[PDB]
Formats: structure tokens, C-alpha cells, sequence
């Protein structure tokens, strides 16, 4: 168990599974959300991954 | 979002500098913008991000006749922020007509910031009713960002004066002012320089220092008030989530306070929650009833005694909502703040709308009735001639805000499904 | 033979043309086979149709809707049991694929 | 998330086990489907909250 | 490959003079022709190889009326090269008269270097438009080496003379010059004489020395230009691979300039990109939109966060570029140069099309049409007279550039796929 939770991190991941999928953070999905509008407002024809993958990064 | 605050005023300067200092003290920062190297949290909610460890914080100062400025000035908290925006009678109409030329430069020193800024969310006013060159200068200015900006949200920390009695101009001022505040004001922080100074009284036996330990108290409210934004939370993170439940309607947008020590010189969240609901632990002085509450806590975490204290405040039965709604008070958990000392671990914040105010402007009101047939208190200066020489905008904001008392008084009744 | 009726039937049912004396009628028609005859895609393929159809049903169990992701899965596997599946299959996909997700009451 | 957030945070932080951390994983979602509506029961409450979604979007309108 | 520079005018040799021992600074070279025995990079660029550790310098140095020239003369830099090239009114037609009955012998001195030079790729003018003696001379050569070759590339650095203010036949003479910068160069750098000294008093407070600090500005764009070229890269290491992309018709020529620092008395390649999308750092100063951007870096190097930055400027959407085309910025990176101490390790340049100083050239066009309608600044000379008894030669420029105002409005259109 202590080799796991250290060279392969499995508390951090742990972490971040609540925060992220959860929303156990609040803030940076709230600001996801918030810049995605535009997006998501559009008709999803002409949405493509690289808008997605884009934007997920200036959040982050 | 991004934040810009601003003052004008010598109190409102003096609550803006307190703010910001205080918040130098909440960060692991140093008060001349270095961030600290044995600092998690947000260190972005307001500030500017420069290189030298600097998060340059993003408030606009504003100066009429100036006074308490330069004492304001010579600090080492001068030279956290200052992006160079200093700029230069005791009557509203003074402030207003003062304001009335320099408006571009001012705004021209806004929009400075506003392209400056790349994200935003509102403007935090700092004003002081009835301070003289502050009044009539924030209204007027409060009318130029909401003819610009209705994108935008606005939220006003502002003084209510009245310290049992000399001016007699102050209802006037105080009736013009919050004509602007009802009808050009998004959001309106209240609260009683009597209720400050009685709990000021409570906590020591001061009279003459009581603006020092009243900018304690502020700054301690001031600092509930975004703690939620400052600290990661999850709920009311921005303004309009804190703001949304709050205002039922844009007629009843006026927000009350509290803070649950009486003296700052184990306890369960129920316990802060049931005597935040008692009066004198309001920092803010038929049956009233509050329309919507919402309560902040800060510091110690019981897991599930959250809903038990929930059950248990129902229960007791202290305090009855709105007749005609679903109106709760409702629970709001956030991170004790880290890097500063703190007496009180746990600490307790009400925002909540009730109809108790509506005695305290229809007191503004009858004084106002009573010096304006009496006919010796407008203090007839060129200002006011030049601004109205028949004087009917007052008259137009006298029954502006008697209507606004009818509103209230309506809202009080069970029956308010029917206009008025 | 058949073949051509059928032409007929489905431009009178889909185009609503049930008088084959109207000039419109004849019209839709020669563009129904003109269309057939101008070859221009690949053969379909039934390992794609099968992702799409298990995609299908992952979307279903994604949103909780296990009546429809169970009554989906029977309702296929049934079907794919005794080409010309796969084929109208993706003539449906194809056919109204904007998101029709809703369907329930089963 | 803050009683079960609390039931997960306990049998992880213990766990003697790699199993028990296991077998706290399974358990505490569970918990949160459980929780939340979306059981072969709970259907019924559900379908009436997206009709709570529904006039929503209808009052934009 | 080889190119020979060709300076002319006071303010043209002044800046040939700087360049050329900017680049003996750069290169591990004495002043006086010697390479360095403690010196991977290439020397021969621009340079006739002699015996003595002897790179020459490929320059021609031509003068009108010299003043400055004598001060070049007496230097330690004037033992590079000069291969005895030297050989001697303010208007536009002096220079361009006095070039009339000479441009035979320079044009011998041309050609003498022309076989002497193996190899070629272009030939770069050294200008300043409104230099008096530099105007007309160089629009004559510049006609001159366009009708003797048009096998070979012509590159202006040439001055925008624009000091908020005396000359009145200045917009005259600019018109003329204009008129042959447009129809018979190949590729023109302009920069701002008012954006460099508005950067010139944001870095010190200087007023008077303009100059020189002029001079260190320009020596560093210059040299930057170069860098791909003088340092071995791997595109752009022509004039003709740098210029191909920037101009997409020969309308549309007229090239911008950067520089990452404002005073030059880790940062990512993301920011200094970012920042040379300001036009604050831009040092040229409806909606204009870019045409096309090359940027250049020279410095420290992260090997991936290249393309994550890419990502980067993309979403952070600050230039929407031309609607009817696939525009880029685009990416060059280089080293920075050896063999001299540098402050700002990191440095950038920007080359793009901008469709902003049409409104330079409608500024200099009005201005033009108000003197030239108030019929007292022409300054009625026997130049003038002699090269036309009419003066419709100045109303045809006119002409033309207008012309060439209507081509860049339309192209700032998003519809510029039919002609006009």
C-alpha cells in the first residue's frame, strides 16, 4: 500500500475524481462551463473535438 | 469573476484601504506585492498578476477635496496597488456638480482597467451616505457606469447615517442618494452607524475611538462577504450565485449583516445559527418577517450535524418566513481563512432581505417632511439653485421612495400576488 | 418487378404523391432512380454498423435509461440473428439521425 | 459529498487492505446511486424531474 | 544568398553606417576587417572575402551635399570596407535632378560590385523619405535598378517622416516618393519616426538625444532581420523564403515591425508572442485586421511548449485575421547571437500586413490636397519647373495612391475576391 499511494499516486487520484467529475472543486468547472457557453449554444453539425480541447486548456 | 472595487469618499477611502489591507493580511502576501515564498487557495480573485511575486490588486481610488487621503497615501500599503489614479463644500449637489465635468477623465481611468481587465464580473462600490463630497458624486457616477455598463452587476457597501444627532441637509442628501441607489443600484449593503456604535459600546466602553474599531468590525464583514470567492468553494463562488436567492424581486434588494462575536478583543453551527437569528446579534438595528435568508459559516466542520442543527432550527421556531413563498434560510460552509491568527475559529455571516428598514426610511422620510415645510434646512447655495431652481427633483425622489414604502409595506402583507 | 412498384409505393408514401398521373409524381420517381443507379459509396460495412449499434447502447446506459438500453440490446441481438441487417440498420441511423433520444414509454 | 465523501475518507484511510480499499470504492458509489435517482425504482420520482428541467427552458422562451 | 546594401541620404547612411557595425559587432570581426583567431556561424553573408582574415563588407555609400558623411568618414569603421565609393536642395526634384546626369558613373559603381558578386539575391535601400537630398535621388535609382534588373529583389528601409510637427513640400515630396515605392519596389519596411520617439520617452526622458537611442532601436530590428539569414537556420535563410509569404499580392507589401522589450537600458515564447500581438509593443504605430504575421524568436528554447503556446494564441483569441483567406501568424525560431553580451536573452520580431497605415496615407493624402489647394507650398523652385512646366505629375501620384487607399479598403473587406 505505501509503495501505491506514492510511485503510482493512488490517493491523488483519488483527489482529483472527486474534484474534477464531481465537481469537488467548483471553481475551474464553473469556469469551464462559463467560457463552453458559446459552444454548447451552437448547434452541435458543425462542432468539432479541437473547439473542445482547445478551450479545456485557457481553463486549465 | 474579476472584480473592480471602488471608492470615493474619506469613509468610503477609509473602508476601501481597511479592505484591501486586510486582505493583504488574509494572504500570504507581503504589503508591498510580494507574494510569499513559504506559501491551495486564490491569490487571483482581484488582483493584477505582475512578475516580482506581484498580484497588483485591481481597486480605483477616487478623491474629492482630500483630506484623509494623503494620510491614506503615506502607507506601505500605498505601494501594493496605485496604478497612478489619484485625482481631485459639504452638499450633495456639491459632489454631483463637482463630478458633473470630470466625468470623462474618471471613466477614461476605468476603462483603463476595464480593457485592462480580461475577465469581470462587477463593481464594488464604497460610499458613505451623507459624508458631504461623497454624496452626490457616487450617485452621478453610479448613473455614468450604469448607462455604460448594462452588462454588468454593481454592489454598494454604504453607510446608513444616524447617530442619534450639525448638518441639516442630511435628508435630503440622504433622500436624493438613495433615490439613485433604488432605481441605479443592483445591489445595496446596508448597515446602522447606531447598531455599530451600541455593539462598539457592548464589546469595550470606547466613545471617542469608535471609527478605529468600527473599521474591525467592517473589515471582518467585509471579509465574510467574499470568502466563499477568496477560498475555493463551491456555491456563490461569483456574485450573482451569492446575489441570485437573495432578491426576490428589484424593488427588495436591500441586505442585511452579522457577525456572531459581540466582543473579539465546543459551540455547534446550531448554536451561531439560532443566535444569528436574534436581533441583537444583527449588526444592522406590526411583525416583521424576513423574505430570504442565507447564512455563511466559516471554521469548525460537524459532518451531519449540519442537518440535525437544520431539523433543529425549524423546529424551535423562531423565525417565520414570507407568507406568500417558499422563503428558507439557507446553509453556506467555507475554509476558515489560513495565514493570519484568528481568535473566534468559528464565525458566522447572515445576508438576508427583511421589512425592518422601512421604519428606518420613513424616519429619513418625516425628518425630511418636517425640515422641508419648515423651510430653513436646504441651505440655499449656488449648487442647488444651478442644479434645480424650482427644487421638484427632490420632491419627484421624496415620492419615488414613498411609493418604494408602499412596496415594502405591501410585500409585508400575505397578499403580495397583485401589484402594489 | 417488385423492384419497381416498390419504387412507386415508397415515392406515393414518403413524397405523398397518390395520383401517378401527376407530373410531380414522375418527377420524384426519376430522381429516386437516378439516384439509385448514380453509385457513389462504399459497401457498408458491418463491423462499423455493430460499434455503432453497441455505442448506442452505451449511450443509453450512460443516461440511466435502462428500459430503453435493455429493450435496445434485445431488440438488436434478436434481430441480427436470421447483411441486409446491417444494411437497414444504417438506412435508420442515416434516416433521422438528429438525436431522438427521448422514445420511451416502451 | 460530505456524509459520503466521510464513509469513503474513513474506509481508505484505514484500509489494512487493498481489498478494503476496494470494497470502500464500490460501496460509496453505490451510496451516491443510491442518492441520487437513478435506480430501477426511482424512475418514477425522476420522471417528473425533467419535467421540473422542462419549464425552464420553456419560461426563457 | 548575397546581397548588396545601398545607403543614400543623410538619415540612410547614417543607419548603414550603424547596421554594418552592429554586424561587426555581432561577428567575432575587428573593426578594421580582421576576422578574430578566437573564433559554427557564417561570415559571409554580406561579405567579399580578402586574404587578411579579410571579410569586405558588400556597400555602397552614396551622398548629396555631404555633411554627415565627413563624420562617417573619419572612423575606425571606415576601414571595413569603403572601396572607394564616395561621390557627392531639400526637395524631392533636387535629388532627383542631380541623380539625372550622374546615374551613370554610380551605376558604374554598381556594376562593378554586380560582376564582382558571384552570387545575388537582392538589393537593399537604405532611405528616408523626406531626407530632402535622399528624396527623389532614391526614386530615381530605385527606377533605375528596377529597369536594369528585374531578375533581382529591392528591399526599402525607409523612415515615415510623422513628428507632430517647418518643410511644407514634405506631403509632396512623400506622395512622389510613395507613388515609386508602390509601383517599383519589391518589398518596403516602414516604421514611425513618432512611435519610436513615443518609445524612446517611454523607456527614458530623453528629447533631445533621440537619435542615437533611434539608432539602437533600429539597429536591433535590423539585425534581427538578418538573424535567420546571418546564423544558420533552416527557412527564411533567403530574403526570398522570408518575403514569399508575407505579401500576398504586390499591392499588399508594405511590412511591419516588433520588439519584445520597451527598455533595454522563465518568460515563455508564449508571452512575448502574446505581447507582440500589442500594439503597445508594435513599433509602427472600423476594425483593421491582419493580412498575414511571421513572427521570429531568438532565445531560450522549450521543444514543446512551442505548439502548446500555438494552442495558446489560438484560443486566446486577440487577432481575427482576413476573412477571405487561410491567414496565419507563424513561427520562426533561431539562435541568439554569439559573440556579444546580450541583456533580454529572449527577443521577438514581428513581420505582418496591416491594413492600418492606409490611414497614414490618407493622413499625408489630405494634407496634401489642403496645401496643394492653398497653392503656397509647392515652393516654385526651377526644379520644379523644369521637370514640369505643369505639375500634373504630382496629381497622377496622387491619383495612384488614392487608387491604392481604395485597393486597401477593399481588401480590408471581407469580400475581395472580385477586382477593386
Amino acid at each position: 500500500l505505501d509503495v501505491l499511494n506514492k510511485k503510482y499516486s493512488l490517493l491523488d487520484h483519488m483527489q482529483a475524481m472527486r474534484r474534477y467529475l464531481l465537481l469537488g472543486q467548483g471553481d475551474f468547472i464553473r469556469h469551464l462551463m462559463d467560457l463552453l457557453k458559446p459552444e454548447l449554444v451552437r448547434p452541435a453539425t458543425t462542432l468539432y473535438q479541437h473547439n473542445l480541447t482547445g478551450i479545456l486548456e485557457t481553463a486549465v | 469573476r474579476e472584480i473592480i472595487t471602488l471608492q470615493l469618499g474619506q469613509c468610503g477611502n477609509q473602508i476601501g484601504f481597511e479592505f484591501w489591507k486586510q486582505l493583504c493580511a488574509e494572504h500570504g502576501i507581503s504589503p508591498e506585492g510580494i507574494v510569499e515564498e513559504f506559501a491551495t487557495d486564490r491569490k487571483d480573485v482581484f488582483f493584477y498578476q505582475a512578475d516580482d511575486e506581484h498580484y497588483i490588486p485591481r481597486a480605483v481610488l477616487l478623491d474629492l477635496e482630500p483630506r484623509v487621503i494623503h494620510s491614506i497615501l503615506n502607507s506601505p500599503y500605498a505601494k501594493l496597488y496605485n496604478p497612478e489614479n489619484i485625482y481631485l463644500g459639504n452638499n450633495w449637489a456639491s459632489g454631483f456638480s463637482q463630478g458633473e465635468k470630470i466625468h470623462e477623465d474618471i471613466f477614461d481611468i476605468i476603462d483603463r482597467e476595464a480593457d485592462g481587465s480580461d475577465s469581470l464580473e462587477g463593481f464594488v462600490l464604497c460610499h458613505s451616505i451623507a459624508g458631504g463630497t461623497g454624496s452626490g458624486l457616487g450617485s452621478y457616477l453610479l448613473e455614468r457606469l450604469n448607462d455604460r455598463y448594462p452588462k454588468k452587476l454593481v454592489q454598494t457597501y454604504s453607510v446608513f447615517p444616524n447617530q442619534d444627532e450639525d448638518v441639516v441637509v442630511q435628508p435630503y442628501n440622504s433622500l436624493l442618494t438613495l433615490k439613485r441607489l433604488t432605481q441605479n443600484a443592483d445591489c445595496v449593503v446596508v448597515l446602522d452607524n447606531t447598531a455599530l456604535n451600541r455593539i462598539a459600546t457592548d464589546r469595550l466602553h470606547i466613545q471617542n475611538p469608535s471609527f478605529s474599531q468600527i473599521n474591525q468590525l467592517v473589515s471582518t464583514i467585509m471579509s465574510a462577504s467574499t470568502t466563499t470567492l477568496r477560498y475555493p468553494g463551491y456555491m456563490n463562488n461569483d456574485l450573482i450565485g451569492l446575489i441570485a436567492s437573495l432578491i426576490p424581486t428589484p424593488r427588495l434588494h436591500f441586505l442585511m449583516t452579522g457577525y456572531t462575536p459581540l466582543t473579539t478583543d465546543k459551540t455547534t453551527v446550531l448554536d451561531v445559527m439560532r443566535r444569528l437569528l436574534q436581533p441583537k446579534n444583527v449588526m444592522v438595528s406590526t411583525n416583521h418577517c424576513y423574505i430570504a435568508i442565507l447564512n455563511i459559516i466559516q471554521g469548525e466542520v460537524d459532518p451531519t450535524q449540519v442537518h440535525k442543527s437544520l431539523q433543529r432550527i425549524r423546529e424551535r421556531k423562531l423565525a417565520n418566513f414570507i407568507p406568500w413563498g417558499p422563503a428558507s434560510i439557507q446553509v453556506a460552509l467555507s475554509r476558515k481563512s489560513p495565514y493570519l491568527p484568528s481568535a473566534h475559529r468559528v464565525s458566522g455571516l447572515m445576508m438576508a432581505n427583511h421589512t425592518s428598514i422601512s421604519s428606518l426610511f420613513e424616519r429619513t422620510c418625516r425628518q425630511y417632511d418636517k425640515l422641508r415645510k419648515r423651510e430653513a434646512f436646504l441651505e440655499q447655495f449656488r449648487k442647488e439653485d444651478m442644479f434645480k431652481d424650482n427644487f421638484d427633483e427632490m420632491d419627484t425622489s421624496r415620492e419615488i421612495v414613498q411609493q418604494l414604502i408602499d412596496e415594502y409595506h405591501a410585500a409585508t402583507r400575505p397578499d403580495y400576488i397583485s401589484w402594489g | 418487378a417488385q423492384q419497381e412498384r416498390d419504387v412507386r409505393e415508397l415515392v406515393r408514401g414518403v413524397a405523398g404523391l397518390q395520383d401517378e398521373a401527376d407530373p410531380n409524381f414522375q418527377l420524384a420517381l426519376n430522381f429516386a432512380w437516378s439516384n439509385f443507379r448514380f453509385h457513389r459509396f462504399l459497401d457498408v460495412n458491418s463491423h462499423k454498423i455493430e460499434k455503432t449499434i453497441e455505442g448506442i447502447y452505451e449511450k443509453f446506459v450512460i443516461h440511466s435509461d435502462l428500459s430503453k438500453a435493455a429493450s435496445w440490446k434485445r431488440l438488436t441481438e434478436e434481430f441480427l440473428n436470421a447483411d441486409a441487417h446491417y444494411s437497414i440498420l444504417s438506412l435508420l441511423l442515416c434516416l433521422s439521425d438528429s438525436p431522438s433520444n427521448s422514445s420511451y414509454v416502451e | 459529498l460530505e456524509c459520503s465523501w466521510d464513509e469513503l475518507w474513513n474506509k481508505v484511510q484505514q484500509a489494512q487492505d487493498l481489498d478494503h480499499i476496494i470494497a470502500a470504492h464500490e460501496v460509496f458509489l453505490d451510496t451516491i446511486i443510491s442518492r441520487c435517482l437513478l435506480d430501477s425504482d426511482s424512475r418514477a420520482l425522476l420522471n417528473q424531474l425533467r419535467a421540473v428541467f422542462d419549464q425552464i427552458i420553456e419560461l426563457q422562451n
